[PDB]
């Protein structure tokens, strides 16, 4: 027949859920954002699109942190991931409440993928319109994960989502080749900044703001934290030079 | 067994003025023979020129008084910042108290 | 297609969109206009109160959820009332549990996440109102806009509802002026006064038409209606 | 009416197309995998495909260790895989908890099959479009092979494969097994058995495989585990010798 | 301890040493003056290198342990080997929660690679303490002075052993409830090793 | 959304009808013809075993005539399965009623009991009704023998005699023709058998094609005695009709 | 668990389920009642589509909710039963709770909401039954006549009919009944009833069934003979001209 | 989430029909032809073990399964449906009967009980009827041997013998031809072989075919000794050997 | 079909939107808030002479200080009426006082949206909006007399006077001119009753219409037929002057 898409849990005649696939639509539409696992740790980079001067700088913050070691960022409908994020914040809490440890990134990774996939399991459950790049330093190093409304996430040497991901995925692939060694968080900070501007070239039509956060076994000790001030401004001009 | 109650000591005195009204108790809080706090203000304005104090196990009255001012807030919300009549609160608080009846 | 994809909150467009949301978002525009802006010292709510008739009164678009916090609305009132009450609890809850005035930003998160339920959850609907919320706190004055999509934003100034765009431009047009106006709510008001006048189209705001609310540094969340607004009319 | 397509109810022919469509999402990931009982052991070989550098390849597996003893490889959407594995993982411990001993492999499959059967009959539940493959060395059964479908249907296997070219691999082994007449490989060392399979995997796929190319797992007495790329390459070494 | 279930007591002690931790306990289980089962192992594996000294209600411990074992196994089946600490956290929960229904003290001990051996006591209070060594059960009473004076960190494997062997023997000697045989369990990177000792030896030390 | 899938069972026709009820009735037309008669001295129960065969085992087989109580047994027109549900329930209900009052249930009470139960699906639940209707044969203290009926709608009546399943109108005609108030059971027996043989859609009316029963206060009695006839007995009385 | 909302405002703001229930009401065999000066009488046509029934054990289209209060209806005999039920509980409840049987209105208003509820209730359809309620209040002889309908709306009637053709007989009744003069005599009230009845019933005695509430829980149903005697008389006076 | 299909999924046709059931019957008819025969001394049931691949190990799939030492079952249809029903059937038997009466229910009640389930699927929302029908044979003390056939209608009735699945018509045809009352099981066994042979297309042997009986109690199978009252299960499953043994006896 | 909470492509609620239809289908009901009091009057709209208009009340008393009238599908209000009355009592139960008419009114309109099928974010169990609209008149110490129009939208306004039901709008227009703050309860009676008779299909009488007031002194007070008939006749006299 037809209209298989018209209800979530339905399998398409080819066995697919177009709703999720449609949810994927706005995901791309979601603000381009990336993440990087550097040598010790991970870095989370996202463009903050400036809609207007009435927006107050730095105030509306995209990247969200789970526990204290896990940052998360997503292209898509903000309230979605937020809603999800809270659940993750719940998850780790329960996890840590039970396990006394902060949660391993992959552990944390898994739990969500279920909860997302749960929203693939019912025609009444609206899949998620977001894909979160997320991770942090954990017991064993860091990890870099981006979870799809499909309920699929993976380990990522680098990760990107939203519009400009291609420009990103380009640059990420490069740095992989530029630095199969690894990367210093600092350069991880710096390079992402360039990538973002480059990624912004798709959305170049409007001005934006740049938000980048990171989790460094070294620099944040394994905490997850924002890039701020000079170091933030550094990568900016570092990129703002390199963009030219 | 854990006792749900205790006493923090300190006597409170209400007096209705004709035109005015006044209420007082000590500032002394104690436990048994140990003084909790020589200065422990026990009496509280809840708003609308209406003051309240609960003498007994403090935390009870404490949370209570808290809960009461909470009620006040919603009253003004729902009654559109109408002043709460001193009697009404009593009728109200009675529920709060009797809400714990058992 | 529409009837296919516009029917259920739970169902994306082939483009991955929620028309009920979009429709719920539409009703915002249908709703009357309200305006808001903040200084660092103060935040201002400016509403145009709409009636059914002159024999009727002007529906108030403004709500106080707290001493540091209250809101304005353009959209379906009851949802806000639901949410405002919900919010009020939270502030009071924060006040109860933490003895803590609810952080305006942190406040928006809940509602942002709250309606987010309606979005992904079958059987319900998003709230029929977009929301402007001001609060003053330890982080100072704040102006937060809400979207029935859940999306919340902190602004210097803004307006919502019918044709709020003009002042919205004018506000953006006027940006750095009022935000610098500090401790002078009056101009902050009169700015918003001139603002709401911008998106005033049919009529001029009147004593009853206009509604004003303010929280500020030492200014608790308060509302100015009628004679209160008179000097600013 | 035509919603029968959309939901799970008998077609006018008495058919469940959501199920049959879920059979699509099986090979959708396009991984040709196999499982063979060795002599004492059981080995699963599968394609490990990495599309992107930016990925973590190591994070990419459809072979999941359900128990100490039981590993499982999945064919279908990774989320359902990530979903189903946990479900299984929940069972064994609880089985182990309830029943004092680790769940024998089939029981899991039997157990898991029910869920699909539930999803099969339940409407609001969609089934999962994954085919599951359960092997381990069962203390009673030694090597054992069990494969479940979205239908809640499953069976034992002397050996089995899964994937788009599963059909051919099936033939290859059937031929080989008919040739051998024996259900399991005679080879004692799974090492050989791995190489044996990879051979027949390379064979029936006509396709050579590098260390990254393959997802591999090893069912041993009391333990399941998966090989490294080295072990893979190690096997890849000797296969290059015999062949 | 409920009416009608067997009482553990005996004497449990776990001691970290230079190569890890070794666990030991008496084998004696008693209902009142009657010794229910003299040979009973009170040393228990929830997890490969993570282990426990069970005191309090045997039923409790026996019941509790698998539950932890369950979750850990599940946890491991998810996330792999937890910290010996994390394992303790599990007990604590049930302990701290069901303390009102639970009479069990538990010494939780497990070998970590990074942490080498570890010891975690959970008395009936449900509190948790990581310790260089720990003792519990009835006979533990007698040996504190002995243990403390005689304990040292990073002793040998065997130095610990006899330090263990003597300590328990005292408890076994002094405590009635402590006795049967000394079961010892080895936790190192080397692996898990159970050791038994017959009275005709450790009674004489 | 779930709405797509609801047949919306309980919704009214524009004419205020419930088609499921209508269709349930319709399947009942397809149901094997079942007849019952309240004689003066008793109540007769005869129904056609429908869809029969050689290796079909008759003796244990009862697809139609079931006994709720020793004063209440019933004939079933509809899905065999569905009734057995209600059958069991009513028994309990009666048993409860018995266990409540230590007294047998006046039939209608049990009847009305099931009546509204059917009606339960009628007015709520989105649940299909039962495709079953019943002949309620019962003896009470109050009215003595009582012959009731029910429809999936739960509407129900008393009868001096009644038929259900196929050929009802035909039977009803024959019945409403040949019946007379004072008829003795044995008359009604053959009368039904007469009606049966005639209303029989198959060639011959034969025991192996029939279920048969009677409620009668025996000659030595004070216990009003229900009896289901054995196939032979049916076959025997089949001869006594001259039908042979 | 089934919440689905059947009763919904039409594009033009109607609930057809309600409106269709009205049809089963119309489809329902006509029912009528009239209140004499001291009394009330309830006529009902026995569904005549079938016969040979045992009418004794077959329930009457009219039923007593309480000794002083009865109800009749038109619609699905099923839907009534539940309605019939809860009201019976209700009176007893009111009896128990209030130390007093209901006022006819009280249960009436009660029953109305029940319907009226199922309207804006979800997951259920409304009843398909409209009802006529009869009774004399505790310590009040006064005739109380109430008409309810699946929409859950009630009202008092000098006289009322419901079911099929009710309009027809209503027109008869509207003119034939006079408020200024209730048919004080039960019989004349019964008479006027049966007169109105044959206007629809189309010539039957058994087809007709009658019930009368008198004060103080005095409630009586009439035999066909009593009926026919009126039938006879009524015919004559008609024939006479 | 939160299943909102509470509404009966199968609804009476304008013709007064339940299509899913009909389609179940359709699917049931599609089922592998499977038979049962109630003889004097006992009852036998039979079906072809279906191999969708020789790599698959047929024995690992059992279409015939003991419900009680005197009762076992077989189907024609979707294996999985049959699978779960077995457990419930097994369970409800213990619970609703044994855990009450300490024994194994008379064939009818369990059957009556089982069918009850299948009906429920037909009626309750969110669920579909099962893709099988069931040939069920059991011996009880009082009713002795009996053989039942349950549909997705949840309807069930006894047989002298019967078959379900595809060739069942042809089978039942030949069955009626062959069947008499006085058939002893072995001939009936042999008969079934003959009969199912027709329904059999590919290889016909104990490895292709599944046979079991309701026989006399089997003390060997009792797994223990010393109890006079319990002489063991009447049910048994037949070995490919025993099968192929009697397939010589063809 | 289509969901009940489904927004219009304009962002409106169809059922709510449609609910407004049966509102206009409701009898025309009118009231005037004065400083003296609040006059209420409503359309009996008897469907038959045998129908006794006595048993028709679309005017109801919530409490002495607060009462209301209905126009729409009536028995829907019963819950609301019962609900509303409770709240005041409840309020009084808690607050030992009368409730602000608004506070009550506001509370009532919270019933509005509570229809939904397992709605997202809360459990509000009702199938559909209420099929009735409410004129609500109460006297409160704060606001004196007031008149609010309750709506299935959950929205309500204050009104100098209001006309709801069938002939509302025209009658409304009438109110627009006729009303002034200085109107008197009697005048308002006259005005309503006249404008009723205006919009009424049948010739207005005490039987085919119904009257009542709410007066701070006496709170809610119904007008009997007789006083009604006088005012009627009074109008008939006053209505016929020039």
């Amino acid at each position: 027949g037809t209209g298989y898409d018209l209800s979530n849990s339905v399998f398409s005649p080819d066995g697919r859920n177009f709703q999720v696939e449609y949810a994927v639509k706005a995901v791309e539409n979601g603000t381009t954002s990336i993440g990087i696992k550097c040598n010790d740790g991970v870095v989370f980079a996202v463009e903050k699109l400036i809609t207007s001067k009435l927006l107050v700088p730095q105030k509306n913050v995209k990247i969200q942190v789970v526990d204290r070691h896990i940052g998360c960022v997503y292209s898509g409908l903000i309230p979605d991931g937020r809603h999800l994020v809270n659940r993750g914040r719940e998850e780790a809490a329960s996890f840590k409440k039970l396990y006394k440890t902060p949660i391993p990134i992959p552990a944390f990774a898994d739990r969500l993928g279920q909860y997302v996939q749960a929203h693939t399991l019912y025609n009444s459950v609206r899949p998620f319109g977001v894909s979160t790049i997320f991770g942090g330093v954990d017991k064993n190093g860091a990890h870099l994960y981006m979870l799809e409304p499909s309920g699929s996430y993976w380990g990522y040497k680098g990760a990107a989502t939203g519009k400009g991901r291609q420009s990103a995925k380009a640059e990420l692939e490069k740095l992989v080749d530029h630095h199969p060694e690894g990367l210093s968080a600092r350069e991880a900070v710096k390079q992402a900044a360039k990538i973002i501007y480059l990624a912004h070239e798709d959305n170049k039509e409007k001005d934006f703001e740049l938000e980048i956060s990171w989790c460094s076994l070294s620099e944040t000790n394994g905490l997850h934290k924002f890039v701020k001030g000079d170091l933030l401004q550094e990568a900016i001009d570092f990129a703002q030079k390199e963009i030219n | 067994q854990f006792n749900p109650y205790g006493d923090n000591g300190g006597t409170i005195l209400g007096i209705a003025g004709e035109d005015f009204a006044v209420l007082a108790g000590d500032t002394r809080n104690i436990t048994d023979y140990s003084i909790n706090s020589r200065y422990e203000p026990k009496v509280f304005d809840c708003g609308d020129n209406i003051v309240m104090s609960a003498n007994g196990f403090a935390a009870d009255g404490d949370a209570l008084v808290k809960r009461f001012k909470n009620s006040v807030k919603w009253y003004h919300f729902d009654h559109n910042d109408k002043k709460l009549s001193i009697n009404s609160a009593a009728r109200n608080i009675q529920h709060l108290l009797y809400g714990k009846r058992f | 297609f529409r009837n296919n994809y516009d029917g259920d909150t739970v169902t994306f467009s082939p483009t991955g969109r929620l028309f009920q949301v979009e429709y719920a978002l539409e009703a915002i525009k249908q709703g009357s206009v309200t305006v808001g802006l903040r200084s660092n010292t103060h935040a201002v709510l400016v509403a145009l109160k709409r009636n059914a008739d002159e024999l009727s009164s002007y529906q108030k678009k403004i709500i106080k959820c707290d001493e540091h916090m209250g809101l304005s609305l353009a959209g379906l009132a009851p949802d806000a009332r639901v949410l405002s009450n919900y919010l009020r609890q939270q502030c009071n809850y924060s006040s109860l549990v933490f003895n803590r005035k609810l952080a305006v930003e942190r406040a928006g998160h809940l509602l942002c996440d709250k309606a987010q339920k309606n979005t992904q959850s079958y059987g319900g609907r998003p709230y029929g109102v977009g929301l402007l919320i001001i609060g003053y706190d330890k982080s100072g004055a704040h102006l937060l806009e809400f979207q029935p999509s859940g999306n919340v934003t902190e602004l210097y100034g803004t307006a919502i509802g019918a044709r709020s765009q003009g002042a919205k431009t004018y506000l953006e047009r006027t940006l750095d002026t009022f935000i610098k106006i500090d401790g002078n709510p009056d101009e902050l008001i009169k700015a918003g006064v001139e603002a709401i006048s911008q998106s005033l189209r049919d009529e001029s705001l009147t004593v009853d038409n206009l509604s004003i609310a303010i929280v500020g540094k030492d200014t608790p969340f308060t509302i100015y209606d009628g004679e209160a607004v008179a000097k600013y009319i | 009416a035509g919603y029968d397509r959309h939901i799970t109810i008998f077609s006018p022919e008495g058919r469940l197309y959501q199920v049959e469509y879920a059979f699509k999402a099986t090979n959708q990931t396009n991984i040709n995998s196999l499982a063979v009982r060795g002599k004492d052991c059981t080995v699963v070989i599968s394609q490990k495909k990495v599309p992107d550098k930016l990925l973590d390849p190591t994070t990419v597996s459809y072979i999941f260790c359900i128990s100490r003893t039981i590993g499982m490889v999945v064919n279908g959407p990774i989320p359902d895989a990530r979903n189903a594995a946990l479900r299984a993982k929940a069972e064994a411990a609880e089985f182990r908890y309830k029943y004092g001993y680790d769940m024998p492999c089939d029981v899991l499959a039997k157990r898991m099959a029910n869920l699909s059967q539930i999803y099969t009959q339940r409407a609001y539940m969609r089934p999962l479009g994954v085919i599951l493959t359960f092997v381990s060395v069962d203390e009673e059964l030694g090597p054992s092979i069990y494969k479940t479908d979205p239908a809640g249907y499953y069976v034992g296997y002397k050996a089995t494969a899964t994937g788009p070219k599963q059909q051919e691999i099936t033939t290859n082994l059937e031929n080989h097994f008919k040739k051998s007449k024996i259900d399991h490989i005679n080879e004692e060392s799974w090492e050989k058995v791995v190489e044996f399979a990879i051979t027949h995997m390379i064979d029936a796929l006509g396709t050579e495989f590098s260390k990254n190319d393959l997802e591999v797992g090893v069912a041993t007495k009391d333990k399941f585990f998966t090989l490294s790329a080295e072990n893979i390459e190690e096997r890849l070494v000797a296969i290059a010798e015999q062949d | 301890l409920k009416k009608g279930e067997v009482s553990l007591g005996t004497s449990i002690m776990a001691v970290t040493f230079k190569d890890g931790v070794i666990l030991g306990a008496d084998s004696r289980t008693t209902t009142g003056a009657y010794i229910a089962n003299r040979v009973t192992d009170k040393l228990t594996r929830v997890h490969d290198k993570i282990w426990c000294c069970r005191s309090g209600s045997a039923a409790d411990t026996q019941a509790i342990a698998d539950i932890v074992q369950y979750h850990l196994e599940l946890y491991t089946s998810q996330y792999g080997t937890p910290s010996t600490e994390t394992a303790a956290s599990v007990f604590k929960e049930l302990c701290y929660e069901n303390k009102d229904n639970l009479t069990a003290g538990i010494i939780v001990a497990g070998y970590d690679d990074k942490n080498k051996g570890e010891v975690y006591t959970i008395p009936l209070g449900g509190s948790v303490h990581k310790l260089p060594y720990a003792i519990a059960g009835s006979g533990s009473t007698f040996i504190y002075g002995y243990c403390d004076k005689n304990f040292r960190e990073n002793m040998s494997k065997e130095e610990t052993v006899d330090f263990i062997k003597h300590s328990l023997s005292q408890a076994i000697k002094w405590d009635g409830s402590s006795g049967g045989v000394i079961r010892m369990v080895v936790l190192t990177a080397a692996g898990v090793e159970r050791l038994i000792f017959y009275p005709d030896e450790y009674e004489q030390l | 959304g779930s709405r797509r899938y609801d047949s919306r069972t309980t919704i009214f026709s524009p004419e205020g009808r419930l088609y499921q009820v209508e269709y349930a009735l319709e399947s009942i037309s397809h149901a094997g013809t079942a007849i019952g008669i309240m004689a003066s001295d008793g109540i007769v129960l005869a129904a056609e075993r429908k869809v029969t065969s050689t290796l079909l085992e008759q003796d244990t087989s009862t697809e139609k005539l079931y006994k709720l109580n020793d004063k209440i047994a019933v004939a079933v027109a509809g899905l065999t399965a569905d009734a057995e549900i209600l059958i069991n329930t009513a028994r309990i209900h009666a048993q409860n009623y018995l266990k409540t009052y230590n007294e047998d249930i006046p039939v209608e009470i049990l009847v009305r009991r099931l009546s509204d139960i059917k009606q339960g699906y009628t007015q709520h639940g989105g649940l299909r009704p039962f495709g079953v209707s019943f002949i309620y044969a019962g003896y009470d203290d109050r009215y003595g023998y009582q012959l009731y009926t029910s429809n999936p709608s739960g509407n129900y009546t008393g009868w001096k005699a009644i038929s259900v399943g196929a050929n009802t109108s035909a039977a009803q005609t024959l019945l409403q023709m040949d019946y007379k108030d004072d008829m003795k059971v044995d008359d009604a027996i053959e009368l039904a058998l007469k009606t049966l043989s005639k209303t029989t859609d198959s060639s011959a009316l034969t025991y192996d094609r029939l279920e048969f029963a009677t409620i009668r206060k025996g000659a030595n009695d004070g216990e009003v005695y229900q009896k289901i006839f054995k196939p032979q007995e049916i076959k025997d009385i089949l001869v006594k009709t001259g039908i042979t | 668990g089934y919440d689905r909302a059947l009763s919904i405002f039409s594009p033009d703001g109607h609930i057809f389920q309600v409106e269709y229930a009205l049809e089963a009401v119309k489809r329902g065999t006509c029912a009528v009642g009239v209140k004499g000066k001291n009394c009330v009488v309830l006529g009902c046509e026995r569904r005549s589509t079938l016969k040979l029934q045992d009418t004794r054990i077959t329930p009457s289209k009219v039923s007593k909710i309480d000794s002083h209060v009865v109800l009749s209806f038109s619609g699905l005999n099923a839907d009534s039963r539940i309605l019939i039920e809860k009201a019976r509980v209700e009176a007893q409840s009111h009896r128990l709770t209030l130390e007093d049987p209901v006022t006819v209105e009280y249960l009436t208003r009660y029953v109305a909401g029940v319907q009226q509820r199922y309207t804006q209730s979800g997951g259920v359809r409304p009843f398909g039954v409209s009802t006529l309620i009869a009774g004399f209040d505790p310590r009040d002889d006064e005739p109380k006549l109430y008409q309810t309908e699946p929409s859950g709306i009630y009202s008092s009637w000098s006289a009322q009919t419901i079911g099929r053709n009710s309009k027809t007989v209503r027109e008869f009744l509207e003119k034939n009944y006079d408020r200024k003069e209730p048919p004080a005599t039960v019989e004349e009230c019964v008479k006027l009833t049966v007169r109105s009845l044959l206007e629809v019933v189309q010539t039957g005695a058994k087809n007709i069934e009658i019930t009368v509430v008198k004060p103080d829980s005095d409630i009586v149903a009439l035999s066909s003979e009593e009926i026919n005697q009126y039938v006879t008389q009524i015919e004559q006076e008609k024939q006479e001209q | 989430m939160t299943d909102r299909y509470s509404f009966s999924l199968t609804t009476f046709s304008p013709s007064g029909k339940l299509g899913q059931i009909d389609y179940a019957l359709t699917a049931v008819k599609q089922g592998v032809t499977s038979l049962g025969i109630k003889a004097t001394n006992g009852v036998v049931i039979a079906t072809e073990k279906k191999s969708s691949s020789p790599l698959a190990m047929s024995e690992t799939l059992s279409k015939v399964s003991l419900l009680t030492p005197d009762i076992g079952a077989v189907y024609s249809g979707m294996g999985p449906d049959y699978r779960v029903l077995v457990d419930k059937s097994r369970k409800v038997a213990h619970t609703s009967y044994k855990r009450i009466y300490g024994e194994y229910p008379p064939t009818k009640l369990l059957v009556s009980e089982v069918a009850k389930i299948m009906q429920e699927a037909t009626q309750s929302g969110g669920v579909r009827p099962f893709g099988v029908s069931l040939l069920i044979a059991g011996h009880d003390e009082f009713n002795g041997f009996s053989l039942y056939q349950v549909d997705p209608s949840g309807s069930y009735f006894p047989w002298k013998a019967t078959a379900i699945g595809k060739g069942s018509v042809a089978a039942k045809t030949f069955l009626e031809k062959r069947w008499n009352d006085e058939l002893e099981l072995e001939d009936a066994i042999h008969i079934a072989l003959l009969t199912l042979k027709e329904s059999v297309e590919g290889e016909f042997n104990g490895d292709t075919i599944e046979l079991a009986i309701i026989g006399d109690e089997n003390p060997d199978l009792l797994g223990y000794t010393g109890i006079p009252t319990d002489k063991g299960p009447r049910f048994r499953k037949l070995t490919s050997q025993e099968i192929n043994d009697r397939l010589e006896a063809l | 079909d289509r969901g009940v909470s489904t927004f219009s492509p304009e962002g409106r609620l169809f059922q709510v939107e449609y609910s407004l239809e049966a509102i206009k289908l409701g009898s025309t009901a009118i009231g005037i808030a004065t400083k003296e009091g609040v006059v209420l009057g409503v359309e009996k709209r008897a469907t038959s002479p045998l129908l006794e208009s006595d048993s028709i009340e679309k005017i109801v008393e919530i409490d002495r200080h607060i009462g209301c009238a209905m126009s729409g599908l009536t028995a829907d209000a019963r819950s609301m009426i019962e609900h509303a009355r409770t709240a005041a009592v409840t309020h009084n139960l808690y607050y030992d006082e009368d409730i602000n008419v608004e506070s009550l009114t506001q509370s009532v309109c919270d019933l509005a949206l509570r229809f939904g099928e397992g709605a997202s974010g809360e459990e509000r169990l009702m199938s559909r909006p209420f099929g009735v609209a409410l004129l609500i008149a109460g006297h409160d110490a704060d606001d004196g007399y007031q008149l609010f129009h309750a709506e299935p939208s959950g929205t309500f306004y204050r009104y100098n006077a209001k006309a709801i039901g069938s002939g509302s709008e025209g009658a409304q227009a009438e109110l627009l001119n006729e009303w002034h703050s200085s109107l008197t309860l009697k005048e308002a009676e006259l005005l309503v009753l006249k404008i009723l008779k205006q919009v009424m299909e049948e010739k207005l009488d005490e039987n085919n219409a119904q009257l009542s007031c709410i007066t701070k002194q006496d709170g809610f007070k119904i007008y009997d037929n007789e006083k009604t008939a006088e005012l009627i006749k009074e109008l008939k006299e006053k209505e016929a002057a020039e």
